[PDB]
């Protein structure tokens, strides 16, 4: 059964070794959520640290692609990393080549089409990530863009990745069902913060530390991470109210 | 079954069995560790005597990239030369371009991308080593782990080889007992106490120890290998320390 | 090289083609033949640039060659003059260009008629009654104009070429030491030896 | 490029995609080859499970190379227009270098070397052709006939036969063969040819080609008529 | 490295069959319906806008893309194959039409290239064929309007009406009951959304159902004015209000 | 590395036999069956769609006859993407041949180039064959009238009456029947179609299920015209041999 | 066994089988043997013929006038990279007018080895090298591995039963390493030390190898009757 | 616009005696009006006993002394150490020169 | 399948060891060096009696001062005799004197193992490359598919090698005459020959200083054949 070692067709239409890539996302057990404010585009995932011997700082699994665009990724580290510097490159070059900013939702079916290419072509395995693109785009306001190793990509009003991504997806769903809008209904990025947060821990039903998160936020302008005081400062908001 | 026959291939679990096949090759190596500390970073590592035939000081393992990185590996010997002629090439054409000789952080994910890159196809091989390297740049001192996935971070200690479960906890009571820091010449003393430790997991052969460091205060922000007085006071260090 | 000639009269194509090879100061042969037999009923004279000519007329001639052998079959006039056209018309703009200028005689067995094609380097092809290439045109055409009829026998057209050779050698200020003429016709390609 | 070595040795020492092409010649139709004092003569087998076939346009199992040598093969006949058209231009490409014509020997060893690349070149298989190649060379009225076979080597025979069955007309060659008085006539040589194509053919009709070459560039193909004389002239002596 | 694939990953089986283009096929099969209908005067194309979660926006994800202004597509089977074809389409519609003869191919053609597109990763080394069948609806000069579905294998066929994907076998015999020679484009509409409501199981509504029709030159979607031989695009997207409007006299 | 899933689509088998056009070939016995026929004024080209739906434009399509030059027409069976491929080089082929030398290109001469084509992909490359069988027809001005066939081997032979796709043992013994080489191309029109009328797997033999071309030299005086039949005229020819 | 059938594919060991296999040609290889003192390298080979009537295969091939090595294995092999020694060798003269350092000479074969069992399609050089050398930094001696392991060593030896060899040069290190300033001395040591690799077999005038490198002397080898003195 | 050839002076010379040879040269190495050296030798001794010299422009004369001296070098290591006979150096060196035929070595060469 | 370079678990290249086997499937070819010259023979094996004899080529001229004899799979010598006259004519022409029969081995050697994923397998073929040069005199190769050669005194290879190969053991002498070696490599390959040998299934050849190298007529190979079995009788 070789067609399960490579990305041809099985006798039912399928591609496992797309499919097996799809599992390999779970293997880091993080994470991350995503979600838009009026001004802003609030993205956080978990930060386990294991190892004493790790220095903290450069544990990270959210990478700043552009100036305005952020990326946070479920899945291994060198596949992770590997998609951070093509999409670094990507962007870069759509800048120079046509003269202003790579929007996320360009980047995320340009970054699509070559996990796409990699589901078709034999000799390229799928990465087994799936990144979620965030901004506040010039054109299309907050956006959160998704991709996966099947080359699939969507816009998205919120959305979650991880082992334990369903519970966090209903979570979300039934705040929306209830506020009747498609986003955070907030003025300051710290609140949509503090929201992110919040309906992380009501969706894991864990408690978090400062260095249990790590969180990305994306303005007009400038896509940022929080440092470890700057995410205390939003935990000590949270436990106040 | 099947998927552990060729590279790139993911099993049902998700997993690329060439990679893990791979550690296995590293862990059967020799022990090899790196120490930050105040203003740098300092390397070790066992080499196991095979015979008297072996000329002292004359098989040199540890390795230098540009001026101030200093690299040192455990599993397939071959494979991390083959990893620092890269990095050296890398290392080059950044300073080629850049003028400024590259960043640690930088350095660390050309190496990465690479041997993720072997992680990529069934027509090459994974690298069968781990690699411990760093140096000082504009920052102050960086040390990095990378391992046969392509995958690495940044490490206040880092071990491995045959005696890596021996050498992290040696490690771990150093960052434990010392918050505000271990000074250089400090950690190359350390250094030869662990690598002498982690030794008891490879006793059959007797070894010859092997250390070098990059500091901002006592190399100038360049890699040298610790040679002479500062090597055997390092050596008696140790030898106190196993009695 | 230099003189090239060339008549179709009513049932052949007679090629008349000059003799000398002189190179500097010196006439290195007398008895030089300009010509090479394409296929069974058709003939080509060459003059232009020197290594060229030859190179040029032996390599169109293993092409017609080769496609008689492929084909068991004789290409058409027409067919193989439409085929040298093309290849000097991509020649003209190559690194180096054959610097080469061809008249082709023929005799289509299908069409029962003799067809004379004159091609410049450049690629430059025209059906003609009679051709000339160089300076000699400059004599000939006009007195072609004069005395040709279309008409004309095999015999006739002898006397019509014998009338352009007679001008050449009057008029002309090299000695190009006679020509060979060849007869196309039905039964193929033949030469004058007494001319 | 594709590159897979697909001809390799096995355990025993054989190149099975070599041997499995000669087993495509053998499934081929028969070809003989038969030379005189004066000719060579090429005859041909053509099944006859195809009725309704057109003898104008269909290709002939003989090829002319040059003017003075012929072809004839046994086994895959899409491979054997790819070995005549090389040889043609191979032919053509001798005259313009050396100013001669190719020898009957020169144009074997070359069809034969283009076979042997074929072995040990990556991603290509053998030629599933043998070829029985004929004619004189110039300026020499001595006949000239050698075989070719996929494995690339080549040599020269008085008179030989390949494809399917070729071993029961070699046996009667062999027998019928006189190395000291090759047939002294063209028409001789045709007689023994035909006869020999008659041990496995069938009927004599619209199933055997025959070529005749002579000397100076002078071949000809025989019409059905022609052949069917020797046809009925060979039964009539057969029923005594 | 490099692609050492240089060898084909489609093979006849001794049965005959090919068989990547047959589990293609089977992937189109288990994609979600879609269809298109031939008027006298337009085409129609629709499908079901299957929502990943309803945290995604669907509005994002366009399953109906313009190819030219004239010739628009829409697909059964594996989305990004489908996506990256339409860049491939729209491309090539340049590459190898726009920029020689300085208009836009005829549907028939522009299909013919698509076709060999996916033919080629039929027999191409070290690649799988397309996952997909494309419904392409057009319009130009001289053949007027038309239809071509598109399959894995390359194959394509001219088609007066026809649906593909999950419930084509019912959807398509529901449409041979109500298809005449005499549709104009809003009986076509009509009958495309009440074939598309047997094959769609939840919500039935403009944003969960995507539409597109190929009809008369919009000359307010064309940009510009002083042009009279350019009249603008016949290609048009419906939108969720337009489609909303016609479910309510279904 | 990638040998493991190499195919290799160009061997032998034991026997002799090159697997990959072995099982093209029996692809090809699958498709509807494809029929020319050679008269003395003219040549007939008849081909079955493969099981037609009621809604498929007819008019419009294209599946079965195809025109090379304005000489030269084929009949296909098998995949139509890889005919199509093939259509087009051999369509460039003849404009080629026409641009050096100024004269249509001889049939045989375009017959043998594309079966060259096949052949290569039989000896290199790893590629998979192209899974058609092309009948050729068409006229030159050496040979007149000439039908043609090729299959996925690269191997080509001519013929007075042959048959492409499925059910060829049957057709082929039904056109030894009854052609004769003094036939006319109004009789060879009707044999065509008798003969599939015979061999169909369908249930009737309709006008919806059939392309038909002819090449007459039935144009004005000395010159070859090309007719791909159209629906309506389909339906008249059925009718007029009495077959609906 | 299932992993075993190409260089780019590791065991679930951690192991590469067809490095491991090439590996064992060097042992079917007929014994070498190489020693230094600190003025001195001295290679000593049995050479090996195919019957009575045949030459015997040369085990020892001079790089420069300064190196050069001897083989245990596939010979056509060690031709391969003993020619990329020549070559290397000659770069560093031509371009820098420097005599190639004999630890440079071992990184540039480790490297040159390496590549050929990390890539598909080829495979790992099927011969052990035992270079010796005078340089700037005195003498030297390395041991070749077609795995890509490089080694600087006293004395070693390599080829079938080169373990006798090898235990003898491991108790005469004290002694051969001070043979300083006598190149006869140093010979009769490795002459001894191969002698311990010796089977039914013992050392004639056709049979045996001898090179030798050092301070004032050129890379020179004796064949014939030029080693008779030595048995 | 550069020119890439120069002239260095100087002048070389040689006889052959019955069972010896020659080759003379002067140390002297100028450009233009200067002297660049008083002492730079140009004749030297390649091994098996040839000499040579390649005078003219010393870039080159340079550079062809030291492909030749390489050239004597390989000739040893590809054939059994065997002398290179003074006719087989002499044929070895017109392929040295005639190789750069389009591009040449601007010196006169006496072995 | 597996690659072509792959090793064995004993150390040897498997596509190498199999072409030796197609080599011990060859017909026998025998050559004997002396001090008067260096003597060439092949067995021809004609398949059919109707195969003319004579234009089975299975001994070769490389250049005047070369020849060469083969078995095995014949037609994959062809490129290695072109590749081998093209160097001995390439060295004249680049150092105006002979090759050494030594170098012109190891050019054709290093042909050998250009094989793998250069061409596709290795030759299927073994050489006796015999020769005189004027530093090591007359000279015997044999050159293998394996990269690899030894000079021999004399030496046998084909079906009938190690028969003949022990016989050539006990009859080699350092004393030999040409004519002595002529007779010899007859006596012994009448001996492993199937088929009784004569002048048209069997060819010899020889290379000497002085008239460089010559293979035999088959009238001058009878009168040593018929010398032989006077010879054999005589005692
Ligand atoms: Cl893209």
């Amino acid at each position: 059964g070789y067609d399960r070692h490579i990305t041809i067709f099985s006798p039912e239409g399928r591609l496992y070794q797309v499919e097996y890539a799809f599992k390999a996302t779970n293997q880091t057990n993080i994470n991350s959520l995503a979600v838009r404010g009026k001004d802003c585009t609030v993205v956080i995932s978990q930060k386990k640290v294991p190892d004493k011997l790790l220095d903290p700082t450069t544990v990270s699994y959210i990478f700043c692609i552009s100036r305005t665009i952020g990326m946070v990724v479920n899945g291994p580290i060198p596949d992770a990393r590997n998609a951070a510097l093509r999409a670094k490159a990507e962007a870069a070059e759509f800048r120079y080549k046509y003269g202003y900013d790579m929007p996320c939702d360009v980047l995320a079916k340009r970054m699509a089409n070559l996990s796409q290419i990699y589901t078709q072509r034999a000799y390229m395995r799928p990465l087994g990530v799936i990144l979620t693109f965030v901004s506040v785009d010039e054109e299309l306001g907050p956006s959160i863009y998704k991709t996966d190793p099947a080359g699939y990509y969507v816009g998205y009003k919120a959305t979650a990745t991880g082992p334990k991504q369903q519970e966090i997806t209903t979570n979300l769903e039934n705040h929306f069902k209830k506020s009747k809008i498609d986003h955070i209904n907030e003025e300051s990025w710290e609140k949509v913060v503090e929201f992110a947060i919040t309906h992380m821990i009501d969706a894991l039903g864990t408690e978090f530390s400062k260095n249990d998160l790590e969180v990305g936020v994306a303005t007009k302008d400038k896509f940022f991470t929080l440092s470890a005081e700057n995410i205390e400062e939003r935990l000590v908001a949270i436990a106040e109210q | 079954t099947g998927y552990d026959l060729s590279n790139s291939v993911f099993s049902p679990d998700g997993r690329n069995f060439q990679v893990e096949y791979a550690v296995k090759a590293v862990e059967n190596g020799t022990t090899s560790i790196g120490i930050k500390c105040n203003d740098g970073v300092v390397f070790a590592v066992e080499k196991l005597i095979t015979s008297k035939l072996l000329v002292p000081q004359k098989n040199v393992k540890i390795q230098v990239v540009d001026r101030h990185i200093g690299c040192v590996y455990s599993g397939l010997i071959p494979d991390g030369r083959h990893l620092v002629n890269r990095g050296r090439e890398e290392a080059a054409s950044f300073k080629k371009l850049y003028k400024t000789p590259i960043p640690i952080p930088a350095f660390a994910d050309r190496l990465g991308q690479y041997v993720q890159a072997h992680t990529l196809y069934n027509s090459v091989r994974p690298f069968g080593v781990s690699t411990i390297f760093g140096g000082v740049d504009k920052n102050g001192a960086h040390l990095y782990m990378l391992e046969p996935s392509g995958s690495y971070w940044g490490y206040k200690g880092a071990a491995t080889g045959k005696g890596r479960q021996s050498a992290k906890a040696e490690l771990e009571k150093l960052v434990d007992h010392h918050p505000e820091g271990l000074s250089a010449r400090e950690a190359v003393k350390q250094a030869a106490k662990i690598i002498y430790l982690a030794h008891e997991d490879n006793k059959e052969k007797d070894f010859e120890l092997e250390i070098s460091w990059c500091s901002l205060s006592e190399t100038n922000g360049l890699h040298k290998f610790v040679k002479g007085d500062l090597l055997q006071e390092a050596i008696d260090f140790a030898q106190k320390e196993i009695n | 090289m230099d003189i090239i000639l060339g008549i179709r009269v009513q049932d052949s194509v007679i090629l008349a083609s000059s003799k000398a090879v002189t190179r500097g100061i010196s006439v290195l042969k007398d008895s030089d033949d300009k010509t090479r037999q394409l296929s069974p009923h058709t003939l080509m004279s060459f003059a232009g640039e020197a290594g060229d000519t030859v190179q040029f007329a032996e390599y169109i001639q293993a092409n017609i060659q080769l496609y008689s052998i492929r084909e068991d079959y004789e290409l058409s006039p027409q067919a193989v003059s439409s085929f040298v056209r093309q290849e000097l018309a991509k020649s003209i703009r190559s690194r180096r260009p054959y610097q080469v200028n061809v008249l082709i005689g023929g005799y289509d067995k299908k069409k029962n008629k003799p067809e004379l094609y004159q091609i410049d380097y450049l690629g430059t092809k025209v059906e003609l009654p009679y051709g000339a290439h160089g300076y000699s045109g400059f004599y000939t055409f006009s007195l072609l104009d004069h005395h040709y009829r279309p008409d004309m026998t095999t015999e006739e057209g002898l006397d019509l070429l014998k009338l352009c050779v007679q001008e050449l050698e009057k008029r002309m200020p090299m000695d190009f030491k006679g020509v060979i003429v060849k007869i196309v016709d039905k039964d193929g390609i033949r030469q004058v030896d007494d001319f | 490029g594709y590159d897979r070595a697909l001809s390799i040795f096995s355990p025993d020492g054989h190149i099975f995609q070599v041997e499995y092409a000669l087993e495509a010649v053998k499934r081929g139709t028969c070809a003989v080859g038969v030379k005189g004092k004066n000719c060579v003569v090429l005859g041909c087998e053509r099944r006859s499970t195809l009725k309704l076939q057109d003898t104008r346009i269909t290709p002939s199992k003989v090829s002319k190379i040059d003017s003075h040598v012929v072809l004839s093969f046994s086994g895959l006949n899409a491979d054997s227009r790819i070995l005549i058209e090389k040889a043609r231009v191979e032919a053509q490409s001798h005259r313009l270098t050396l100013e001669d014509p190719v020898t009957v020997e020169y144009l074997t060893r070359y069809v034969a070397g283009v076979q042997q690349r074929y072995t040990q070149s990556g991603g290509v298989r053998p030629f599933g052709v043998s070829t029985l190649i004929a004619g004189f060379d110039p300026r020499d009225d001595e006949p000239k006939l050698y075989q070719t076979e996929p494995s690339g080597i080549y040599s020269s025979w008085s008179a030989q036969t390949i494809g399917r069955n070729s071993k029961t007309v070699r046996e009667f060659l062999e027998k019928n063969y006189d190395r000291k008085e090759p047939p002294a006539t063209v028409e001789e040589c045709v007689k023994l040819t035909v006869r020999s194509l008659l041990e496995v053919v069938q009927t004599g009709a619209k199933n055997i080609e025959i070529t005749v070459v002579k000397p100076d560039s002078d071949i000809v193909a025989l019409s059905s008529e022609e052949i069917n004389q020797y046809v009925t002239q060979i039964e009539q002596e057969k029923q005594e | 490295m490099t692609d050492r694939y240089s060898f084909s990953l489609t093979t006849f089986s001794p049965s005959g069959k090919l068989g990547q283009i047959d589990y293609a096929l089977t992937a189109v099969k288990q994609g979600v319906t879609s269809l298109g209908i031939k008027a006298t005067n337009g085409v129609v194309i629709a499908t079901e806008k299957k929502s990943s979660s309803p945290l995604a926006m669907s509005e994002t994800l366009s399953k109906v893309s313009l190819l030219t202004p004239d010739i628009g597509a829409v697909y059964s089977g594996m989305g990004p194959d489908y996506r990256v074809l339409v860049d491939k389409s729209r491309k090539v519609a340049h590459t190898s039409y726009k920029r020689i003869y300085g208009e836009y191919p005829p549907t028939k053609l522009l299909v013919s290239e698509v076709a060999k597109i996916m033919q080629e990763a039929t027999q191409s080394g070290g690649v799988r064929p397309f996952g997909v069948s494309l419904l392409i609806a057009g319009h130009d000069e001289f053949n007027g309007f038309s239809l071509y579905q598109v399959d894995p294998s390359g194959s394509y066929f001219p088609w007066k009406a026809t649906a593909i994907g999950k419930g084509s076998v019912a959807a398509k015999t529901f449409l041979e009951k109500r298809w005449n020679d005499e549709l104009e484009l809003e009986d076509a509409i009509h009958i495309a959304l009440l074939t598309l409501k047997e094959s769609v199981e939840g919500e039935f509504n403009g944003d969960t159902i995507e539409l597109a029709i190929i009809g008369d030159e919009n000359p307010d979607l064309l940009g510009y004015t002083g042009i009279p031989t350019d009249k603008g695009p016949r290609f048009r997207k419906l939108t969720s209000q337009e489609i909303n409007d016609r479910l309510e006299a279904l | 590395g990638s040998r493991r899933y190499d195919s290799r689509t160009t061997i032998f088998s034991p026997e002799g036999r090159l697997y990959q056009v072995e099982y093209a070939l029996e692809s090809i016995s699958h498709a509807g069956t494809a029929i020319g026929i050679m008269a003395s004024d003219g040549i007939v080209l008849a081909a079955e769609r493969k099981v037609t739906s009621t809604l498929l434009e007819q008019d419009t399509s294209t599946e079965k006859l195809y025109k090379l030059n304005d000489k030269i027409a084929v009949a296909v069976a098998g995949l139509t993407a890889d005919a199509e491929i093939l259509i087009n080089t051999a369509r460039i082929h003849a404009q080629n041949y026409l641009k050096t030398y100024n004269e249509d290109i001889p049939v045989e001469i375009l017959v043998r180039r594309l079966s060259d084509i096949k052949q290569g992909y039989t000896q290199h490359g790893g590629l998979r064959p192209f899974g058609v069988s092309f009948i050729y027809a068409g006229y030159d001005d050496r040979y007149g009238y000439q039908l043609y066939t090729s299959n996925p081997s690269g191997n080509y032979t001519g013929w007075k009456a042959i048959s492409v796709g499925a059910n060829t043992s049957a057709a082929q013994t039904l056109l030894q029947m009854d052609y004769k080489d003094d036939m006319k191309v109004d009789d060879a029109i009707e044999l065509a179609l008798k003969t599939l009328s015979k061999t169909t797997d369908s249930s009737a033999l309709t006008y919806d299920r059939l392309e038909f071309a002819t090449i007459r030299k039935g144009a004005n005086d000395g010159e070859v015209y090309q007719k791909i039949f159209k629906p309506q005229e389909i339906k008249d020819i059925l009718v007029k041999t009495g077959i609906t | 066994n299932n992993y075993d059938g190409d260089t780019v594919t590791f065991s679930p060991t951690g192991r590469l089988f067809q490095v491991e296999y090439a590996l064992e040609a060097i042992k079917q290889g007929s014994v070498t043997v190489g020693l230094r003192s600190n003025t001195h390298a001295v290679l000593v080979a049995l050479k090996r013929n195919a019957d009575e009537l045949s030459s015997y295969q040369k085990k020892i091939i001079k790089c420069d006038e300064h190196m050069g090595l001897s083989l245990a294995g596939l010979a056509p092999d060690a031709r391969v990279l003993s020619n990329y020694l020549r070559q290397q060798c000659n770069y560093s003269s031509l371009v820098f007018n420097r005599k190639l350092a004999v630890e440079r000479a071992g990184h540039l074969l480790c490297d040159k080895a390496q590549k050929n069992t990390q890539s598909y399609g080829g495979r790992p050089y099927g011969v052990g090298l035992l270079i010796i050398g005078y340089d700037k930094s005195g003498a030297h001696l390395l041991e070749f591995q077609p795995s890509g392991n490089v080694t600087e060593l006293y004395g070693t030896a390599i080829g079938a039963r080169s373990q006798g060899a090898k235990t003898y040069l491991e108790r005469t290190l004290d002694t051969f390493i001070k043979i300083d300033g006598n190149p006869d001395e140093l010979i009769k040591a490795g002459v001894e030390a191969i002698s311990q690799s010796l089977r039914d077999e013992s050392l004639t005038v056709d049979n045996l190898s001898i090179a030798i490198v050092g301070k004032d002397t050129p890379f020179t080898i004796y064949d014939g009757e030029a080693v008779a003195k030595y048995i | 616009q550069f020119n890439p050839y120069g002239d260095n002076g100087g002048t070389i010379l040689g006889i052959a005696g019955e069972d010896f040879a020659v080759l003379a040269g002067d140390t002297r190495n100028i450009t233009d009006y200067s002297i660049n050296s008083r002492y730079e030798p140009k004749v030297f001794d390649c091994g098996d006993n040839i000499v040579m010299s390649a005078n003219g422009f010393a870039a080159d004369g340079d550079a062809l002394v030291k492909r030749f001296k390489n050239s004597v070098k390989w000739y040893h290591f590809d054939h059994n150490d065997k002398k290179l006979s003074i006719n087989s150096a002499a044929r070895n060196i017109q392929h040295l020169l005639y190789g750069k035929r389009f591009f040449p070595y601007y010196v006169h060469t006496i072995i | 399948d597996r690659g072509v370079s792959t090793f064995s678990p004993e150390g040897r290249l498997f596509q190498v060891e199999y072409s030796l086997e197609a080599i011990k499937l060859g017909s026998t070819a025998i050559g004997i060096a002396t001090k008067e010259g260096v003597v060439l023979g092949v067995e021809k094996r004609a398949t059919s009696p109707l195969l003319e004899s004579d234009s089975i080529e299975k001994i070769v001229e490389i250049d005047r001062h070369i020849g060469c004899a083969m078995s095995g799979l014949t037609a994959d010598a062809r490129s290695m005799i072109e590749h081998a006259r093209t160097a001995a004519v390439t060295h004249n022409l680049y150092y105006d004197e002979d090759i050494n029969v030594e170098s012109l081995t190891q050019s054709v050697c290093d042909l050998a193992l250009r094989f793998g994923e250069l061409m596709s397998r290795p030759f299927g073929v073994a050489l006796l490359i015999a020769g005189h040069d004027a530093d090591d005199g007359y000279q015997l190769f044999h050159a293998e598919p394996s990269g690899t050669f030894y000079r021999y005194n004399a030496k046998a290879i084909g079906s009938g090698s190690e028969g003949a190969q022990a016989e050539l053991l006990n009859e080699w002498h350092s004393s030999l005459t040409l004519k002595e070696a002529e007779l010899l490599v007859l006596k012994i390959l009448k001996q492993v020959m199937e088929e009784k040998l004569d002048e048209n299934n069997a060819q010899l050849s020889c290379i000497t200083k002085q008239d460089g190298f010559k293979i035999y007529d088959n009238e001058k190979t009878a009168e040593l054949i018929k010398e032989l079995k006077e010879k054999e009788a005589a005692e």
